[PDB]
DNA sequence: GAGCGTTCAGCGTTCGTTTATCTCCCCCTGGTATAATGGGAGCTGTCACGGATGCA
């Protein structure tokens, strides 16, 4: 998700924060690695955060999704 | 939250910075810059 | 079920030649505000300013809600759209609004002349003076309706002062002078309704009469504004003065 | 007095008002369970002058 209007290290502090929020909600309970559970929490604050701080007029996260997605399509 | 220091103020001209603290420049890129540590304070007397 | 709606007398509206109960002062106030803008939207700022001008009650955009809510309990639904957070009056059909009506003949009038149809381009004047059903917004509170009273009654005597000119290339003298003599009592200051009466009681053969109504229009003038008639009334003075053939051939 | 002539009157009588209730979408937050584990990447050549700063 580089070159999107956001830092390359600044993307990488803000899923930084999304780590810390999976190791909080993991187990062994579950018959799974880590790896697999840690990367939807690490997209999920990055992605989050990407559309709370990229743009100089901020937009609200669901018209941010409804507008790549339109975009894609 | 945490304190920063001035552009201006040291990374410049040894006119304007002073070394007012005997530090290099290259000791200053290093310290502030979180690459190395500084010993802010020592008990000496403690020590003895 | 079409809407015609009255804005050239009391705010009044129809349905099927059944009269709708257009309700409070206020909601009159509110529905010109929106009539007038012929389907362009209001906000609601504009429609509070309309209503009450620089000093508005605390609540007053409530009011201003309950107004319009109301609207659509006896108005068509859709008719009333609410778009941009104010209020707009959608799909009417052409020629709904007798203001419209009125607009429309007068410009249809205008042709005429320039056809040199004058009968037509009269009796179209005429269709459209009676659509006058007497105070253009009477009993209208708020500002807004106060400056359309005051541009609108002015049109009304503009087209009024031009079909007599009409009535009067046609040699219609002897008519005239009858219906002049109530509209200049009404509207003493306006010296163009006196150059009409002037020139019609000449044509009558009326120049004692005529010079008469220069007299007290010249000291009532002078009394009220001390200012003499208008250029335009003084060469007319003196062509009677003069005799001049030129003003009886039609 | 007859018959009607002006004009307060306070009183109703609901209509006037603004002011109080009450139902609804943008907006913000949280959560997904195979495994996935250290960047691309854009440069580069002016010119002189001087003083700091390194190092034989």
């Amino acid at each position: 998700y580089t070159g999107r209007g956001m830092l390359f290290l600044d993307l990488i502090q803000e899923g930084n924060l999304g780590l810390i929020r999976a190791v909080e909600k993991f187990d062994y309970t579950k018959g799974y690695k880590f790896s697999t559970y840690a990367t939807w929490w690490i997209r999920q604050a990055i992605t989050r955060a990407m559309a709370d701080q990229a743009r100089t007029i901020r937009i609200p996260v669901h018209m941010v999704e409804v507008i790549n997605k339109l975009a894609r399509v | 939250a945490a304190p920063v220091t001035h552009i201006w103020y040291f990374k410049g001209v040894p006119s304007r910075l002073g070394y007012l603290l005997d530090l290099a420049p290259k000791d200053l890129e290093k310290v502030i810059y979180f690459a190395a540590y500084m010993i802010t304070f020592v008990d000496e007397e403690r020590r003895t | 079920g079409a809407l015609r709606f009255g804005v050239l007398g009391p705010v009044r509206a129809w349905r099927d030649g059944e009269t709708l109960a257009t309700g409070s002062p206020q909601q009159r106030a509110l529905l010109a505000a929106l009539l007038l803008r012929e389907g362009r939207t209001a906000t609601a700022g504009e429609l509070i300013d309309a209503l009450w001008g620089e000093e508005p009650p605390s609540q007053a955009l409530a009011a201003v809600r309950t107004y319009a809510s109301r609207l659509r309990k006896v108005l068509d639904p859709g008719v009333l759209v609410s778009e941009s957070g104010g209020y707009a009056v959608r799909g009417l059909a052409e020629g709904a609004l007798d203001l419209a009506r009125a607009q429309d003949l007068a410009s249809a009038a205008e042709k005429a002349r320039s056809a040199g149809d004058l009968c037509h381009a009269r009796d179209l004047l005429r269709r459209a003076l009676d659509l006058w059903d007497g105070e253009v917004l009477a009993g209208v509170p708020g500002p807004y309706a106060q400056t359309q009273r005051v541009r609108l009654g002015e049109w009304r005597l503009q087209l009024l002062e031009t079909r007599l000119d009409m009535d009067l290339d046609q040699g219609c003298h002897a008519e005239a002078v009858s219906e002049l003599t109530a509209l200049t009592a009404a509207h003493p200051l306006r010296e163009r309704l006196r150059e009409l009466l002037m020139l019609a009681l000449y044509r009558s053969g009326r120049q004692a009469e005529a010079l008469a109504v220069y007299a007290d229009t010249r000291r009532l003038l002078a009394d009220e504004l001390g200012v003499d008639p208008r250029p335009g009334l003084q060469e007319l003075q003196q062509r009677i003065l003069q005799a001049d053939p030129a003003l009886a051939e039609l």
